[PDB]
């Protein structure tokens, strides 16, 4: 109200409204789902078009051979944060001959987002990210909020109507965590999860975006006829 | 250059010769080498003459501001600390070799400082090209518990040794006596043992000896009214 | 962090007034009375040592300050602002003059430097004006004796005699009746003490009054002998006893 | 953060005016009147000190008329402290030019430089402008005797006769009435003092309330002399012109 | 190669009874090649005179610098600078270039307008002040000038006697220096009149 | 009014309302505690299980600084991470210059001065965390708690977050009933109980217990997380006490 | 480059500058114009290190042209030469100094006088009746010292200049491929196309 | 220069000659090379006098500021501060410093910091130009846990030999004793140590 | 009304942010007192440990700035420690640059100058503390110099700070009106501490245990704080006469 003019101002109840408004941009964004087993981690994203002449906005970005994310909210902010992740993954490989742990990647994203919430002149990032990866401790899924909060999960969803997919994953938890050594079935579970967030529209061939990373699987994005198999 | 410093009963005395040279040529025959850092802190400089003057005035200036800031009379250890840190920073490029002496509320002090920023404490010190001649005298006649009169005598004798034996030193002896609870007394040309003898001939020319091409009045006045 | 106030805090109002300068002058008006009187052979500056507590040692608080050996200053208004200005004035006398010309600045030019510092606090980013008016008395070889007033705006004026602060209006009228161009320093001191008594409520003695003069050279205060051209400072702060002696002939 | 307290000194009004410049001009309208009159054989600068005191040391006092170099002087209307900042900068510019070209700076080049500095404070930096208007009186061998004025906007113009400060509307009308092109310095001296005498807010115009200066080729032969009038000399010219 | 002896030239100053004299040769050269016989090395700012020997570009630069500074001094101080004050200004200005100095040998001469006392001073290239009572010398024939001055000089010479002494000191010193000569100027300075005299001398 | 709209502004009371609003964010956070034992310290924190999808034991909250200091905080988690990152820089530079690991009081002031610096300007926001931290140095065990204002003191026991009142009361009982002191293994058990008891203020969702400790005898003065059997033993002890 | 000469006569300044450009072993050009017009009545010839000569000359030219436009006024030769001197005096204590020597020939329209200024790369300025840079003076000055008169016509100046060039062509070891000659007077600058 | 520091039962003792030379000229024959950086942390200086004085002054400042914040520093901490300055500025320094101090917890400790800026904790250390001549003697005669009197004799005899052979060393032998009892200064004149 | 938010002048020529910083000074509800002996300077301050979970040894508003200078603070602890750290840095730097220990009055002036800057510069807030510096200066002897958020400072014969400063001040004033000297005429610092505690008891009308007080003592060449047992010995001596 009087306390939402900038990110440097607490409200009387201890809230940061600019951060909360940045969180609101994610809720307006298109739904994207993340889930994993013990061998693979999967991203499923519903891409959004402007109209029937337009392309469908890409949602998934590769960060390294073993890591990448999907976005919901301001796409340019995702580009900034994913670029930073690419650099950090790269720094780890060049300097230490070491693949950047997914958990450490989450810590780096948290700290980068935090600096934009405590200083004058800046603004919070207006995007949510779902980071998947396969490192020395197996498959991982992270959820990033521009408040700085990063959380490691078995499965989750962000964006508009993401609650439907999240409840489904909460039911299916015991099933999809056991889908080891079967990439197609794990993706199926993700496609079924994201379906719980659709209304009026359904998953078409240029609508759906899927990514997967795993034990012997570099981070690869599937679009177009490569996802027709799952429709 | 010959400069010395000698501690005594109730204070300290510094002395110096008055010859400044450019190679083998004497630039000034009555040079003033005793510099005032503050009313009761004086020092004598050897080496690059501009550097000894400049570093003395800079520290002297900052010492004055420090004295005003703290409402206290300046201390010799402050002048010493400021001088050495300045000289060390410039890694010997400021060619100032100084003997710093003075009295302050803490007592009487005598220090030497070299261009590289190294300092020393002593009851008797000498610096410059005539320092070995001076130190020979100091090592021969110095004793503990010198009186004011004995210290002035010893200091000036040490400078004389430089004057007569060192080609880099000559002319007159300048002295400054700093006694506890007294005004520092600066004794310019304390000794004058090198007055030139009368010349054999007057070289005053007859007027009109020099050939002149043109004469003119030089306007040193500002633009005039009316 | 970083100073993000890079904009002026003093600005022109629709009427043409610079509010912060006016308000600084209001703070000066609330300040204790200080005055200056110029004689033929000297200048006197005086003020009341308004002690904040009787447990406070008011001798440790110097309202009259030596800037150079021949220049002194007194103020009315905010004490802390004065104290830092004295530090800056002392330094600028060296950096912008003595280290260049090998001599102390003439009164008018030191006043000019102080004035410039005060002007800049009136225009520079993220600062308020100084809440003091200064009276600067001094002597130099070519201008003789002089007395200047410097205001929060940075404006300065030379005076024969003046007063600033609390009872300045009444004090200036008192000075107008008494001042002439034939006053000797002792006459000016006498008039200063008379003028200052009117604005002082409580105790009026050498311990509650601060008074200094710019007069003859004091070779006894030089600290060394041997250089004929160096004859000592013209600034001299009168002692508590010296003030009381002149309060009997009052 | 800090934005909250920013007055924004360098913005246009909806009418396309610079607030701070306009308000600085309002401030200058309360300053003592300064007048410049250009004649064929020299320039006159006359200016009124603001309500003075009998205890003010006039002979060592300077608030209106300043020397920039031997050929150029200025009359000030506004904040004296602000003016001295600009005056010192102008003095340095003149010397920089003299060092570079080994010739005295032409009057307009100096005026343009100071005016550009004023302009900068109205467009960038977020600082308040200088509350000063100058009358420049100067001579160079290109245009001869010149009068200019500059104000807080950084705009400058050339004049035959001009006033700044208080009552400029009344002053300018009086100057426009009696000024002629073939006028001489002694006539211009009289016009300037007569105009001040009529426009002044004081009861009477006396020597202690005035600063006066002339720039004349009344310097012996092919050169120019600046004359900052002494208090006694202002008193004499007041009697000569029949004002006191 | 040595910057202080590329262009050549000399300046000498002397004190007399209620007067000072400052004199210089007129040569500017490029080592062996004579370039100009009208390169005056003495300048004045009000009543204070400054002679400068050494590298000619610095001679010109410093003259312009001290004209610059004495002009601002006068505007602010409302009076002409004095020889004693100007001497300190020269020293300060030279020392500020301590590690990249002007290759010059300045000489100040003048009479204090208030005390009437004659004043001379010399400097090394980095600002050290030589304030002699008798005479100051500078330039590529400074050794020769020292020899001439030391024998020819006597104190309290009248203006017209001082002229002969300083002229003969300059002329004969210059004639024993390859890089000095090609004309000479002598200033005789009294409290409120200064006379400038160009001397006739050999042109080789 | 308007005094609460900008950090570093004194209200007519002499208060910095923006700092007081930061405290509200701390009070909104989960419960974290610290217990000073005989030769060390124990830290424990309540981790609210927002969903079944949270991977157990993965979202670690307690942070190590150097090798001997543990840090836990309640409020805005990112702010706490930022503070710990600074603390790690402070500890590194101290050890770099002075060789010895940073003493706990020395470390406390480093955090304190940094947090206090964020109450000096309107261009920064105060920290939305209260941090409980400590460890073992050459003078023994030290436990500290640091508020948004920069204020910190040494503690026998410390608590912050939503269930701080409950926790404090429990800590006060331990101080009274054990003037001679508490063992490190006892403190771990007690820490588990107190977090379980303090979870009544957050009873809607279930939680995960996280404990760490530095002890001269039990961990060689190094900070370690309580894992496996020792953690389960503490959970069992805690569950027994609430029933 | 090599030879640049200047002579100030009664009513004009004449600048003669060699045409050769030699890069070590070969003469790359024999028609090089080592001069720049700074203003309608001011010409500057130059010689020194390769690249720096033209760079400096064009830099000066640009600055004087800028001044001319700003003030709608042509600076006096004296003012231009002072500006140039300061630039070189500034340059000599730079990281990499301009190794450029110049002659500035200008006709002062105010004083109705020709003026020749000689400035070397150090910023050493002298006003002369005739001047040169490098070794050019060593061969030519004895001829100029003998024949020069301040009341010479432009035609007499050119004839004396021819004698100087002939002596250079005789005794100088280097082939400088003749000279381009330009005259600066009240009507401006023009090139003598047969020399 | 001949300098050494020797740990013993009750703490540590620093020893030094007093000769400072400029070439073959003895610029100071009564130099104090035993320098206090803290109450019971002293050092022996060798190399450039300007450098070692500058370093010591900076260390004394650092330990004074350390003490105001964190209480008494350890000898190890002092050695670390010396090392930091010597190592990081190795290109521009000629300094060989021995650091000696007394804690109550650690007792007597000696650290030597040679030219490169490395640190070496030793039971005793020798340095300076004169030290070369007494490597044999010191190695043969040093014992751990000597008494105060034995350690004084060991240092006196050692530096006596260093002075005897090294022209750059001489004058008086200064010593500073660091124990729980406090700080004691000792001095030994030529007529004493030359007859040993 | 933004003239109340930053340090610019109000229409009355007042600085409200400075005035409100003075009010923050009493937020701790602690009173301090300083007196001078012949050879010493004593400072006492109330100690309140309201929480049983606190380590009472870490609760302090007295600071050892240098070997010779002590400082007691009236105001919140974050600003107190801010000032303490700076004062320590300033004192250490002074000794390094000028070769002698920073005098108490000079440090007070320096900290007062820093405070003055916060009252003039908008981006910096005043510190809500009053700083009382104590020492036995090598030139001036026993010294008390106090600094406040306005950037004001002055020397004191004795002084008091806190919510009940007036009661203590008047009590001290009345004693020095009797004795007619500028100090406590006592040889040992122990008895000067006893005087200080006795007169605080009289002025406040409250009794003290060993844990209710905090004591700092400055002697020649050192400032030190008393332990609870040292204070207990002091309290016993007071009660026994
Ligand atoms: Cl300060
Ligand atoms: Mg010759
Ligand atoms: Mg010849
Ligand atoms: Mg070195
Ligand atoms: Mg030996
Ligand atoms: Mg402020």
């Amino acid at each position: 109200n009087n306390y939402d003019g900038d990110t440097v101002t607490f409200s009387p109840t201890g809230r940061l409204f600019q951060v909360e408004y940045a969180l609101e941009a994610i809720k307006q964004g298109s739904v994207t789902v993340g889930l994993r087993s013990n061998t693979h981690a999967v991203l499923v994203a519903l891409k959004r078009n402007a109209d029937e002449l337009s392309s469908y906005q890409k949602k998934i970005i590769k960060c390294d051979e073993h890591m990448g994310l999907s976005l919901a909210g301001l796409a340019p902010d995702a580009r900034v944060l994913s670029n930073y992740l690419r650099q950090q993954c790269n720094y780890s490989s060049l300097v230490f001959n070491r693949k950047l742990a997914v958990e450490r990647a989450g810590h780096l994203l948290c700290d980068k987002a935090q600096k934009n919430t405590q200083s004058y002149g800046g603004r919070p990032y207006g995007v949510g990210l779902l980071i998947i990866g396969y490192d020395k401790s197996g498959a991982h899924l992270l959820e990033f909020q521009p408040s700085g909060n990063v959380t490691e999960l078995y499965g989750t969803a962000i964006g508009a109507r993401s609650q439907g997919a999240k409840t489904y994953l909460e039911r299916t938890l015991d099933t999809f965590i056991k889908i080891d050594g079967n990439p197609d079935e794990l993706i199926k579970a993700g496609v079924e999860a994201i379906s719980q967030s659709l209304r009026d529209e359904s998953l078409t061939v240029d609508n759906l975006s899927i990514a997967i990373v795993g034990k012997d699987t570099p981070f690869t994005i599937y679009d177009g006829e490569a996802v027709a198999k799952y429709i | 250059t010959t400069i010395v410093g000698v501690k005594f009963n109730n204070g300290v005395v510094i002395a110096a010769d008055t010859r400044s040279t450019q190679g083998p040529i004497v630039a000034d025959k009555n040079c003033a080498k005793l510099h005032r850092i503050s009313p009761k802190i004086w020092c004598a400089g050897a080496g690059t003459a501009a550097d000894t003057e400049a570093v003395t005035q800079l520290i002297g200036s900052n010492i004055e501001l420090h004295s005003l800031y703290t409402s206290r009379e300046p201390r010799v250890v402050s002048a010493l600390q400021m001088l050495k840190q300045h000289l060390f920073k410039y890694q010997g490029h400021i060619g100032a070799y100084l003997i710093v002496a003075g009295v302050d509320p803490t007592g009487s002090h005598l220090f030497s400082i070299h261009a590289d920023g190294s300092t020393d404490v002593g009851y008797y010190l000498s610096l410059g090209s005539g320092s070995l001649a001076a130190m020979a005298v100091l090592e021969s006649h110095w004793k503990q518990d010198l009186t004011k009169e004995e210290a002035i005598k010893l200091a000036s004798d040490a400078i004389q040794a430089g004057i007569w034996n060192d080609l880099g030193s000559g002319s007159n002896v300048d002295v400054c006596v700093m006694e506890i609870g007294k005004d520092a007394e600066y004794l310019r040309n304390y000794l004058t043992p090198n007055v030139r003898e009368e010349k054999q001939k007057s070289y005053k020319f007859p007027r009109g000896t020099t050939a002149v091409l043109k004469e003119s009045i030089v306007n040193i006045c500002d633009i005039q009214e009316e | 962090m970083t100073d993000r106030y890079s904009f002026s805090l003093t600005t022109f109002s629709p009427s043409g007034k610079l509010g912060q300068i006016d308000y600084a002058l209001t703070a000066v008006k609330q300040g204790v009375t200080s005055l200056g009187i110029k004689a033929t052979n000297g200048v006197v500056i005086a003020t009341e040592k308004k002690s904040s507590s009787p447990l406070a040692m008011s001798e440790t608080l110097s309202k009259v300050s030596l800037l150079t050996p021949d220049i002194g200053a007194v103020y009315s208004g905010m004490g802390p602002d004065y104290r830092v200005l004295v530090d800056k004035s002392r330094k600028v006398a060296h950096t912008s003059y003595k280290r260049i010309y090998g001599e102390y600045p003439p009164t008018k030019l030191l006043v000019s430097e102080v004035a410039k510092i005060m002007q800049e606090a009136t225009q520079s980013g993220g600062v308020r004006p100084f809440g003091v008016s200064l009276l600067i008395a001094g002597h130099d070889e070519f201008n003789g004796f002089s007395l200047y007033q410097v205001d929060p705006s940075g404006s300065y004026f030379p005076w024969k005699a003046t007063a600033i602060g609390k009872g300045s209006v009444a004090a200036k009228t008192f000075l107008e009746k008494r001042w002439n161009d034939e006053l000797e320093l002792e006459d000016a001191i006498h008039i200063a003490l008379l003028t200052l008594k009117e604005s002082v409520e409580g105790e009026f003695n050498g311990d509650t009054i601060e008074l200094a003069i710019i007069g003859d050279e004091n070779p006894d205060l030089l600290g060394y002998t041997g250089i004929p051209t160096d004859k000592g400072p013209r600034f001299r702060k009168l002692t508590s006893q010296e003030i009381n002696d002149r309060l009997e002939a009052l | 953060g800090s934005r909250r307290y920013d007055s924004r000194t360098t913005i246009f009004s909806p009418e396309g005016r610079l607030y701070q410049v306009e308000y600085a001009l309002e401030s200058i309208s309360h300053a003592g009147t300064a007048i410049g009159i250009m004649a064929s054989d020299g320039i006159v600068l006359a200016a009124e000190r603001k309500v003075t005191s009998t205890l003010l040391e006039q002979d060592t006092s300077t608030e209106k008329l300043y020397k920039l170099n031997d050929k150029i002087a200025v009359a000030v209307a506004g904040l004296t402290a602000d003016a001295e900042i600009l005056i010192n900068t102008a003095r340095i510019h003149a010397q920089n030019y003299l060092k570079t070209y080994n010739e005295d700076i032409p009057v307009e080049i100096l005026v343009r430089r100071l005016s550009d500095i004023k302009q900068g404070y109205t467009q960038h930096g977020g600082l308040r402008p200088f509350g000063v208007s100058f009358i420049y009186a100067g001579y160079d061998d290109r245009y001869g005797y010149q009068l200019y004025t500059s104000n807080p906007s950084g705009n400058y113009t050339g004049w035959k006769a001009i006033s700044v400060g208080a009552n400029t509307s009344a002053a300018q009308t009086l100057l426009q009435m009696d000024y002629k092109d073939d006028m001489k310095v002694d006539d211009a001296i009289e016009l300037a003092l007569k105009t001040l005498s009529k426009t002044t807010d004081s009861s009477a115009l006396t020597y202690d309330r005035l600063e006066f200066a002339t720039i004349r080729k009344g310097a012996n032969d092919g050169e120019v002399y600046q004359k900052i009038f002494k208090p006694q000399e202002i008193k004499d010219i007041l009697v000569k012109t029949g004002i006191t | 190669s040595d910057p202080s002896s590329i262009n050549g030239g000399i300046v000498v100053a002397m004190t007399g009874k209620d007067c000072v004299a400052i004199a210089c040769d007129l040569r500017l050269g490029s080592q062996s090649l004579g370039v100009s016989n009208k390169f005056e090395k003495i300048f004045h700012y009000g009543h204070v005179f400054l002679g400068i020997t050494g590298l000619a570009t610095d001679v010109t630069t410093l003259n312009e610098m001290f004209r610059y500074k004495t002009n601002l001094y006068k505007l602010k101080e409302e009076r002409a600078i004095e020889p004693e004050t100007f001497t300190q200004l020269v020293s300060s200005s030279l020392y500020e270039r301590r590690f990249g100095p002007y290759f010059v040998g300045p000489v100040v001469a003048g009479i204090n307008s208030k005390s009437g006392k004659p004043f001379i001073a010399g400097f090394d290239l980095i600002g050290c002040i030589d304030e002699a009572k008798d005479f100051i010398v500078s330039g590529t024939a400074s050794d020769q000038l020292f020899g001439m001055c030391e024998s020819l000089y006597e104190p309290n010479l009248e203006p017209e006697d001082l002229f002969e002494t300083i002229s003969q000191a300059l002329l004969n010193a210059a004639d024993r220096d390859a890089l000095s000569g090609w004309g000479a100027v002598v200033y005789i300075i009294k409290k409120d009149e200064v006379v400038k005299r160009y001397l006739k001398m050999r042109q080789d | 009014t308007g005094y609460d709209l900008s950090n570093s502004v004194f209200s007519p009371d002499g208060r910095n309302f923006q700092v007081e609003y930061a405290v509200k964010a701390v009070e909104n956070g989960t419960t974290s505690i610290g217990i000073k034992c005989n030769d060390g310290v124990v830290f424990a924190v309540e981790k609210l299980i927002t969903s079944k999808l949270l991977v157990p034991q993965k979202n670690v909250k307690i942070q190590v600084v150097d090798r001997h200091i543990g840090c836990v905080y309640s409020g805005l988690i990112p702010d706490g991470r930022h503070l710990v990152n600074r603390g790690r820089e402070e500890a590194a530079s101290f050890k770099k210059l002075y060789k010895t690991p940073i003493p706990i009081p020395a470390f406390a002031d480093r955090l304190g001065q940094y947090v206090q610096a964020h109450t000096l300007y309107n261009s920064v926001r105060p920290f939305g965390v209260s941090t409980i931290f400590g460890g073992v140095d050459k003078n023994g065990a030290h436990l500290y708690m640091l508020e948004p204002s920069g204020s910190y003191w040494g503690y026998k026991g410390a608590a912050t977050g939503k269930g701080r009142q409950s926790a404090k009361a429990e800590l006060e009982k331990l101080v009274d009933h054990h003037p001679e002191g508490l063992s490190a293994r006892e403190a771990v058990k007690q820490a588990a109980k107190i977090i379980y008891l303090a979870h009544e203020d957050n009873k809607e969702k279930d939680f995960e217990l996280e404990i760490s400790w530095c002890s001269l005898s039990e961990t060689n003065g190094l900070h370690k997380f309580v894992k496996g059997d020792l953690l389960q033993e503490a959970i069992d002890f805690a569950q027994k006490e609430i029933n | 480059m090599d030879i640049i000469l200047g002579i100030r006569v009664q009513d004009s300044v004449i600048l003669a500058s060699s045409k050769a450009v030699t890069r070590g072993i070969s003469v790359l050009k024999d028609s090089d114009d080592k001069t720049r017009q700074l203003s309608p009545h001011t010409l500057m010839s130059f010689a020194g290190e390769a690249g720096d000569t033209v760079q400096f000359a064009e830099y000066i030219q640009a600055n004087i042209q800028l001044y001319s436009i700003r003030e709608d006024y042509e600076l006096s030769p004296q003012a231009v030469s002072s500006f140039v001197r300061q630039e070189l005096a500034k340059s000599i204590r730079s990281r990499r100094p301009y190794q450029v020597n110049v002659l500035i020939g200008g006709y002062d329209k105010k004083k109705n006088k020709p003026e020749l200024y000689q400035i070397d790369y150090l910023g050493t300025k002298v006003e002369l009746p005739y001047g040169a840079h490098g070794y050019s003076g060593f061969y030519t000055f004895s001829l100029l010292d003998h024949h020069y008169r301040p009341d010479m016509t432009t035609e007499e100046g050119l004839d004396l200049l021819k004698l100087c060039v002939q002596e250079l062509e005789k005794r100088m070891p280097m082939d400088f491929k003749g000279v381009i000659v330009k005259i600066v007077d009240k009507d401006g600058i023009r090139q003598v196309d047969d020399f | 220069t001949s300098i050494m520091a020797v740990t013993f039962k009750d703490g540590v003792i620093l020893g030094a000659d007093s000769r400072t030379t400029t070439g073959a000229y003895i610029a100071n024959r009564v130099t104090d090379k035993l320098t206090r950086v803290h109450d019971k942390i002293w050092c022996c200086r060798s190399g450039s006098a300007a450098d070692t004085q500058a370093i010591a002054d900076i260390v004394q400042y650092h330990l004074e500021l350390y003490t105001s914040q964190y209480g008494t520093p350890s000898t190890e901490t002092a050695a670390s501060v010396f090392k930091e300055l010597c190592y990081e500025n190795k290109d521009n320094l000629t300094a060989g410093i021995i650091v000696a101090g007394y804690d109550d917890k650690n007792k007597g400790e000696v650290y030597t910091i040679p030219l490169g800026g490395s640190v070496h904790k030793l039971p005793y250390a020798i340095a300076g130009s004169g030290s070369t001549f007494i490597y044999g003697y010191c190695d043969k005669n040093f014992r751990e846990n000597m008494s105060k009197e034995e350690t004084v004799d060991f240092i006196k005899h050692s530096l006596s030999q260093a002075i005897k052979w090294d022209g750059s060393s001489g004058g008086v032998i200064r010593m500073v004793v660091l124990t729980a009892a406090g700080v004691e200064r000792l001095i030994f004149y030529p007529d004493e140590y030359e007859q040993l | 009304g933004y003239d109340r938010h930053i340090t610019i002048f109000s229409p009355e020529g007042r600085l409200y942010q400075v005035e409100y910083a003075f009010k923050a000074t009493n937020q701790t509800n602690i009173n301090s007192l300083a007196v001078r002996g012949k050879d010493c300077t004593v400072v006492i301050s109330q100690k309140k440990v309201p929480d049983k979970l606190l380590d009472p040894t870490t609760v302090s508003y007295i600071f050892c700035i240098s070997r010779t200078i002590g400082m007691v603070v009236n105001g919140p602890i974050p600003d107190a420690r801010n000032a303490a750290l700076r004062a320590k840095a300033e004192a250490a730097e002074f000794r390094y640059k000028y070769g002698y220990d920073m005098p108490c009055d000079v440090l007070a002036k320096r900290m007062a100058n820093l405070s003055q800057i916060y009252t003039q510069r908008a981006y910096m807030r005043p510190l809500g503390v009053i700083l009382t510096f104590v020492s036995v200066d090598e030139e001036l002897g026993p010294s008390i110099y106090k600094t406040d958020p306005a950037g004001y400072y002055v020397g004191y014969k004795a002084t008091a700070t806190g919510p009940k400063q007036q009661e203590i001040t008047t009590n001290l004033e009345n004693h020095f009106k009797k004795s007619k000297i500028d100090h406590i005429n006592e040889e040992s610092w122990e008895k000067v501490v006893e005087f200080a505690i006795t007169h605080m008891i009289d002025a406040l009308g409250t009794e003290f245990s060993k844990n209710d007080l905090e004591v700092g003592v400055a002697t020649k060449d050192k400032f030190f704080t008393l332990s609870a047992e040292n204070i207990e010995e002091r309290l016993v001596a007071i009660a026994e006469q």
